[PDB]
RNA sequence: GAGCCAGCGAGUAUAAGCCUUGGCCGAGAGGUCUGGGAAAUCUUGUGAAACUCCGUCGUGCUGGGGAUAGAGCAUUGUAAUUGUUGCUCUUCAACGAGGAAUUCCUAGUAAGCGCAAGUCAUCAGCUUGCGUUGAUUACGUCCCUGCCCUUUGUACACACCG
RNA sequence: GCGAUAACGAACGAGACCUUAACCUACUAAAUAGUGCUGCUAGCAUUUGCUGGUAUAGUCACUUCUUAGAGGGACUAUCGA
C-alpha cells in the first residue's frame, strides 16, 4: 500500500505550523509553495510532502485536528 | 512546405514515423499499399483506421511510413497506431478539432491503444534464472 | 562514508582493522550537502505592522 | 463543453463577437450544451494554462502557462509566433508579465527582453496594462501584501489573487486571498470589471457575488448579455442575463 | 452507396467491412446469442472485431479478462501443447479454418455453434475435498469449457490424418449438439456423475 | 432440475486451501429462499448462479 | 578558416559540461561559429564477475560499468585561436584532443 | 496511374519473373545444379530440381531491385536458414557463396544487374524497366 | 523454394595479428586479392531464429529421431592418435509422451526462438545479458513445507538432530 | 503509520536514496541521426504524378523519428463509498 512515512507527515505538520496563511487546497499551487519553503533534496520527496500536506489542508477546514 | 503532419507510432520495439502530407488518396506502407505488406491474416489491424470511420478522411491526403523495428506483429501494430495518430494530428493542426475529436472518440470506443501507445518492455534477465522471474531447476540432494 | 582496511601483520597471525568515518554533509563540496530524508523548512517573516488603507508617495 | 480539466481562463474581443477562447489546465486553450461551439484546440503547452487575453488587434492571443514561459498564439491558423523565454517561476498575467521569480520583464515585439523592472518581495501576481490614455502607467499586484503601481497600494492582510481594472484606466478593484474586496483610487478568483455598466461580478469559492466546482475565470462577454464562467467540473454554464 | 475511390485501390471485401464489423468479413457479431443468462455477463459478443489477436491487457486488473473475445479466448486456449506456446498467427488461421469447416458442415452459423458448445461444456457440479461437491462460478464453467474443448481438440489430432482444424471442427460439432459425442461433453457427464456421489 | 440463484452479498473464502467461498443466494422465483452455498470458483456480486438443487446448507467444510 | 575539429571524452558529465561551456564562452569571446556541441551515445563499459573468490554459497553476481561519454563540437576558425581555445581548458577528468 | 515491383505479392512476382526468364532460356543454368546441394545448412536439394534456379534467379534480381548495393555475403546470409546440428540446438548459417554468385554473374551478362562503385551490384538501367513491365502484367488480371 | 522482422554488445597495425565488407575460385568446409573501421562513421539494417505463404510427404519408428561407425575434403595449433572443430557421402541405434517421486513460475511473466559477451590459437549442449512470438490459470489460503509476532508449558541451553 | 501509554527523547535497519524502463511534437544541438526541399538521374506513366537513385557545397531549411543535458511529469490528482 502507500502509507506516508514518519518524515514527509512531521514535515507536512510543520508547513502547516509555520505557514497556514499561504497553504491552500491544491495539490499544484502547494507543490509550488513546498518548493519555496522547504529544502527537500529531492522531486519526489517534496510532492509526498506537498501532497499530504494538501490532503491535511482539506481535512483541517472541516474543524481543528487534534496534532497540529 | 504545403500540407503536412509529422507522428510515430510505436509497440515492443517496432517504430513507425508517419509522413501525412497533403495528396490523392494514397495510403502506403514503406513504399507499398495497404493492401499488402508481408502478411496476409493481420491485414485488418491496419484496415482498422480506415474502417471504423470511413475512407473519406483520406481524400486529399498522402501518407508515408517508414516502420523500422520490433518484429512483424509489432511493426503492424505500430504502423496502424501511427497511422491513427498521423490522421489525428492531420485534422488537429488543418482540417477540424471537433472532427478530430468525433475520429479519436471512435478509436477510444474501439481500441485505447489507436491513440494510447502500449508502455509494455521486456523485463530484465536476473542471474540465477534463465528468465527474468524463471528459475534454474532446485535439487535437493 | 570513507573505508580504509589493512592487514596488521602480527606475530601470531594476521589483524585486520577497518575504520569508517562518517563525515558531515556540511563540509561535502562537489556533492550533496545533507541527507536524502533531511528536510530543511524554514522559519517565517509573516509579523509586520500594517493599516487598512494607506498609499504614501 | 470540451476541456478535460479546469476551465481557469477567459477572455473576449470587442474586433470578433462570437469569438471565445477559454482557457484549462490540460496544456491546451480552445476557440470557441448546443450552445457551446469549439472551433480550434491550441497544442505547445507544457503544464497548467494560466491564462491567456486576446489582443487589441482582435486576431491573436497572448498565453501564459506554469512552464516558465509566454505563449504568443495564431487564432486564425493555429500557430505560435513566439516563445518569450526568461521568467524563472511560473507565469500567471511593450508587454508586462508576472511571475514566480518575483520580478516584471518587458517583452516586445518580435519578443527580446530590454527592460528589467524589480522590486517586489512575493510572487508578483496578476498585472494588466491601464487602459488608462492619460499615462501608460500599471497597476501591478503582489502576494507580499503589495499592490504597487507602475504608487504602492499596500497594507493587505494577506496576499492578493489577482487585479482588475476599469474600462478608463481609473479604478482597481483587488481582492483574493482578502475576504474585503479593498479598492483604491472570501477568496475571490475571477474578479472583473465591465465596460458598459456598474458591476462587481467575481468568481469567489463561496460563490458568486454582484452589486462545488470552482470558476477561475469568470470574464464578461462583449455584448452584455453574457456572464458564463467555466467550473472545475469541466463546463463553463452559460448565463444569460 | 458510398463510393470513396483514392489513389490505391480497396477490395471490394475491404469496402464491406464499413456498415459491420465482422470475424473474417464472414461472420456476423449480432445474431448470436447465449442460450443461459447464467453466462451472459462473463462473455461479450457485442463487440465484433476482424480478428482474434488484439493482445489486451486482460491479466492486469482482477476481472479484465472478462472483457475478452471469445474467439480470442479460444484461440488463446489452442496455443498450448508447449512447442506451440507462443504461436498465435498459426493459432489464428487454425481458428478461421475453422470456422470455415463448420459452416461447410453446419447450417446454423459457426459463431452460434461454438458459443451454444461453451455454454453446453461447462459442468455444473465438480467437487472438492472425500471431496464435499460444490456448485461451480460461470467464468469457471466457461474456462473449463473452453479447456476441454481445445484439449479433445489436441488429443484427437495426435497420430491422425484429421488436420488440427478438422479435429476442432468435430469437437465443436459434437459439444454444440449437447450429445456425449464430444470429449467435453463425456467429461460434462463425469464431473457431475462423480459428484453427486459426494453429497 | 438448474434452478437460477442470483448472488447478492459475497461471504469469505472458506475451504481447505481457501479455494472455495461461502456464497448467499436468492431466486427469481422463489424471491424469499435466500440460501448459504459456497462456490468452487471466483464470485462477483449479482453472478447467478445456475444450481441443480437449493434444498441444502453449506456452511463450512474442511 | 579552417575545419578545426574539438573532441574530448571523459567518466564524468558535470566535469565535462562545464568544460565544454567553457570553450564555447573562449570561442564567444571571440566570434567562431558553433557547429556543435554533439552528444554521442554513451558507452558502457560491462564487467559480470563471480562475488565468490572462491566456488561456494549461492550463486551470485556483481555487475560492474563503466560510462565513456564523447561529444564533437566543430569549429570554423584560424588555426591560431583554437590552440589556446584547448590548452587553456585542462580541467581535470576531461581528455581533450585536436583534429583538423 | 501505372504499376511495379512494389504493388505486387511476393510469391506470384518472383513466380513470373522466374517462369518468363526460364522461358527465354537465355540464363547461364550452371550444370551443377542437379548435383549440388543449396546450403551447406540444407540436408536436401531443391524438389523442383530442374527449374529452382531461375526461381532463385528471379528472387534475387528483386531483391537487389528493392534495394542498392548488395553483394554475395549478403545474400549467402539472406539465403541461409537453420542448420539441423542434431543433439545440439540450432544456429543460422550462411548459404552457397558458389550458386549465388554464378547466379548474379548470369545475371550480370543477361545485362539485369550492374557492377556498383565501391562494392556491391545495383540493377541495370534495362533491368528495372525489365521487372516493371513483367510486373505490370500481373496486376493487369 | 518464396517473404526476409529486433535488441544488448565487440573490434587492430612490423601484427605474429582484431571485426571483416566487396571481387574472384571450390558443392561445401574453406582459399586468395583488395577495401573500411581504434569505430552513432566500417563490419551491421549484424536481412537472427522461431513465424507467414506456396509445394513434396500422408499416420509408419515412415521423408519422425539423428546415436554409433567407415571413407574423404579442410581449418587452428610445434603437436589433432583417445575421432579438437568445420564440411561431403554412406551406416540409421534408443525413443510411440515417461513409474514411485520432484523443480520453476503471475504479464510483455511462463513457454518458444534465436542473438551478442566471458571462457577463447581451436572448441558452447555452459553462464551473463538482449531482444522476437507470446499464453492457461489465481489475484486467495494456512491443508503441506516454512517464516514473523503474542500467550502458554518445559526435567531443553551441545538448545527436539534436545 | 493512526493511536495506546511509566515514560521521554533518540540511533541503525525499513523508507527515503542511486541505476535503469516507461511519457514530453515543451527548451538546447546534431557533416558519426533523420526528415524534407532543390539540383543531376533511372523505370513506369506522360498532368507537375508513382517508385527510386546521387550530390558532407546546395557554400539548402529544420529537428516529428534517433542521439544526450537541462528540466517537467504521479502526489494515489478529482469523484463515489
Amino acid at each position: 500500500g502507500r502509507v506516508r512515512t514518519k518524515t514527509v507527515k512531521r514535515a507536512s505538520k510543520v508547513l502547516i505550523e509555520r505557514f497556514y496563511p499561504k497553504l491552500t487546497l491544491d495539490f499544484e499551487t502547494n507543490k509550488r509553495l513546498t518548493s519555496e519553503i522547504a529544502v527537500i533534496q529531492s522531486k519526489r520527496l517534496r510532492n509526498k510532502i506537498a501532497g499530504y500536506t494538501t490532503h491535511l489542508m482539506k481535512r483541517i477546514q472541516k474543524g481543528p485536528v487534534r496534532g497540529i | 512546405s504545403t500540407q503536412s503532419v509529422q507522428t510515430f507510432g510505436k509497440k515492443k520495439t517496432a517504430t513507425a514515423v508517419a509522413h501525412v502530407k497533403a495528396g490523392k488518396g494514397l495510403i502506403k506502407i514503406n513504399g507499398s499499399p495497404i493492401t499488402l505488406v508481408q502478411p496476409e491474416i493481420l491485414r485488418f489491424k491496419v484496415y482498422e483506421p480506415l474502417t471504423l470511420v470511413g475512407l473519406d478522411k483520406f481524400q486529399g491526403i498522402d501518407i508515408r511510413v517508414k516502420v523500422t523495428g520490433g518484429g512483424h506483429v509489432s511493426q503492424v501494430y505500430a504502423i496502424r497506431q501511427a497511422i491513427a495518430k498521423g490522421l489525428v494530428a492531420y485534422h488537429q493542426k488543418y482540417v477540424d478539432e471537433a472532427s478530430k475529436n468525433e475520429l479519436k472518440k471512435i478509436f477510444a470506443s474501439y481500441d485505447k491503444t489507436l491513440l494510447v501507445a502500449d508502455s509494455r518492455r521486456m523485463e530484465p534477465k536476473k542471474f540465477g534464472g534463465r528468465g527474468a522471474r524463471a528459475r534454474f531447476q532446485k535439487s535437493y540432494r | 562514508i570513507d573505508i580504509a582496511i589493512r592487514h596488521v601483520l602480527m606475530r601470531q597471525g594476521v589483524l585486520g582493522i577497518k575504520v569508517k568515518i562518517m563525515k558531515d554533509p556540511a563540509a561535502n563540496r562537489f556533492g550533496p550537502r545533507a541527507l536524502p530524508d533531511a528536510v530543511k523548512i524554514a522559519e517565517a517573516k509573516d509579523e509586520d505592522e500594517v493599516i487598512p488603507a494607506p498609499t504614501v508617495k | 463543453e470540451g476541456h478535460n480539466g479546469w476551465v481557469t481562463s477567459l477572455a473576449t474581443t470587442p474586433a470578433h463577437p462570437d469569438l471565445l477562447l477559454s482557457g484549462s489546465r490540460d496544456k491546451t486553450l480552445i476557440k470557441w450544451n448546443q450552445y457551446g461551439i469549439p472551433k480550434k484546440s491550441f497544442k505547445g503547452h507544457s503544464h497548467i494554462v494560466q491564462d491567456v487575453t486576446i489582443s487589441a488587434d482582435g486576431a491573436y492571443a497572448l498565453s501564459a502557462s506554469w512552464d516558465r514561459t509566454l505563449r504568443l498564439w495564431d487564432l486564425e491558423t493555429g500557430e505560435t509566433t513566439q516563445r518569450f523565454v526568461g521568467h524563472k517561476g511560473d507565469v500567471l498575467s511593450q508587454i508586462v508579465s508576472a511571475s514566480r521569480d518575483k520580478t516584471v520583464k518587458v517583452w516586445n515585439t518580435i519578443g527580446e527582453c530590454m527592460a528589467t523592472l524589480t522590486g517586489h518581495n512575493d510572487w508578483v501576481s496578476a498585472v494588466r496594462i491601464s487602459p488608462s490614455d492619460q499615462s501608460s502607467t500599471v497597476i501591478s499586484a503582489s502576494w507580499d501584501k503589495t499592490v504597487k503601481s507602475w504608487a504602492d497600494f499596500i497594507g493587505h492582510t494577506g496576499y492578493i489573487s489577482c487585479i482588475t481594472l476599469s474600462p478608463d484606466g481609473s479604478l482597481c478593484a483587488s481582492a483574493g486571498k482578502d475576504g474585503v474586496i479593498i479598492l483604491w483610487d472570501a477568496e475571490v478568483h475571477a474578479l472583473a470589471f465591465s465596460p458598459n455598466r456598474y458591476w462587481l461580478a467575481a468568481a469567489t469559492t463561496s460563490g458568486i457575488k454582484i452589486f462545488d466546482p470552482e470558476a477561475i475565470s469568470l470574464a464578461w462577454s462583449a455584448d452584455g448579455q453574457n456572464l458564463f464562467a467555466g467550473y472545475t467540473d469541466n463546463v463553463i454554464r452559460v448565463w444569460q442575463v | 452507396l458510398q463510393v470513396v475511390e483514392l489513389a490505391t485501390t480497396i477490395p471490394l471485401d475491404v469496402q464491406e467491412a464499413q456498415r459491420e464489423v465482422k470475424l473474417f468479413n464472414k461472420w456476423s457479431f449480432e445474431d448470436v446469442e447465449v442460450k443461459d443468462v447464467s453466462l451472459v455477463d462473463y462473455i461479450q459478443i457485442r463487440n465484433p472485431v476482424f480478428v482474434s489477436h488484439t493482445a489486451g491487457k486482460y491479466a492486469s486488473k482482477r476481472f479484465r479478462k472478462a472483457q475478452c473475445p471469445i474467439v480470442e479466448r479460444l484461440t488463446n486456449s489452442l496455443m498450448m501443447n508447449g512447442r506451440n506456446n507462443g504461436k498465435k498467427l498459426k493459432a489464428v488461421r487454425i481458428v478461421k479454418h475453422a470456422l470455415e469447416i463448420i459452416h461447410v458442415l453446419t447450417e446454423q452459423n459457426p459463431i452460434q455453434v461454438v458459443v451454444d458448445a461453451i455454454v453446453n461444456s461447462g459442468a455444473r457440479e465438480d467437487s472438492t475435498r472425500r471431496r464435499q461437491a460444490v456448485d461451480v462460478s460461470p467464468l469457471r464453467r466457461v474456462n473449463q469449457a473452453i479447456a476441454l474443448l481445445t484439449i479433445g481438440a489436441r488429443e484427437a489430432s495426435f497420430r491422425n490424418i484429421k488436420t488440427i482444424a478438422e479435429c476442432l471442427a468435430e469437437e465443436l460439432i459434437n459439444a454444440a449438439k449437447g450429445s456425449s459425442t464430444s470429449y467435453a461433453i463425456k467429461k460434462k457427464d463425469e464431473l457431475e456423475r462423480v459428484a453427486k456421489s459426494n453429497r | 432440475p438448474v434452478t437460477l440463484a442470483k448472488v447478492i452479498k459475497v461471504l469469505g473464502r472458506t475451504g481447505s486451501r481457501g479455494g472455495v467461498t461461502q456464497v448467499r443466494v436468492e431466486f427469481l422465483e422463489d424471491a424469499s429462499r435466500t440460501i448459504v452455498r459456497n462456490v468452487k470458483g471466483p464470485v462477483r456480486e449479482n453472478d447467478i448462479l445456475c444450481l441443480m438443487e437449493s434444498e441444502r446448507e453449506a456452511r463450512r467444510l474442511r | 578558416i579552417h575545419k578545426i575539429r574539438i573532441t574530448l571524452t571523459s567518466t564524468k558529465v558535470k566535469q565535462l559540461e562545464n568544460v565544454s561551456a567553457n570553450i564555447i564562452r573562449n570561442a564567444a569571446q571571440y566570434n567562431i561559429v558553433k557547429k556543435g556541441p554533439v552528444r554521442m551515445p554513451t558507452k558502457v563499459l560491462k564487467i559480470t564477475t563471480r562475488k565468490t573468490p572462491n566456488g561456494e554459497g549461492s550463486k551470485t553476481w556483481d555487475a560492474y560499468e563503466m560510462r565513456i561519454h564523447k561529444r564533437v563540437i566543430d569549429l570554423q576558425a584560424p588555426a591560431s585561436t583554437v590552440k589556446r581555445i584547448t590548452q587553456i581548458t585542462i580541467e581535470p577528468g576531461v581528455d581533450v584532443e585536436v583534429t583538423i | 496511374p501505372g504499376v511495379s515491383v512494389r504493388d505486387v505479392p511476393a510469391q506470384d512476382f518472383i513466380n513470373a519473373y522466374a517462369q518468363f526468364l526460364q522461358r527465354q532460356g537465355k540464363l547461364e543454368v550452371p550444370g551443377y545444379v542437379d548435383i549440388v546441394k543449396t546450403s551447406a545448412g540444407n540436408d536436401l536439394p531443391p524438389q523442383e530440381a530442374e527449374t529452382w534456379f531461375y526461381k532463385r534467379a528471379a528472387s534475387i534480381a528483386r531483391h537487389i531491385y528493392l534495394r542498392k548495393q548488395v553483394g554475395v555475403g549478403a545474400l549467402n546470409k539472406l539465403y541461409g536458414g537453420a542448420k539441423n546440428r542434431g543433439f545440439r540446438p540450432h544456429k543460422h548459417v550462411d548459404a552457397s557463396g558458389s550458386i549465388n554468385r554464378k547466379c548474379v554473374q548470369a545475371l550480370q551478362k543477361i545485362g539485369v544487374l550492374e557492377i556498383s562503385p565501391k562494392g556491391g551490384r545495383r540493377i541495370s538501367e534495362n533491368g528495372q524497366r525489365d521487372l516493371d513491365r513483367i510486373a505490370a502484367q500481373t496486376l493487369e488480371e
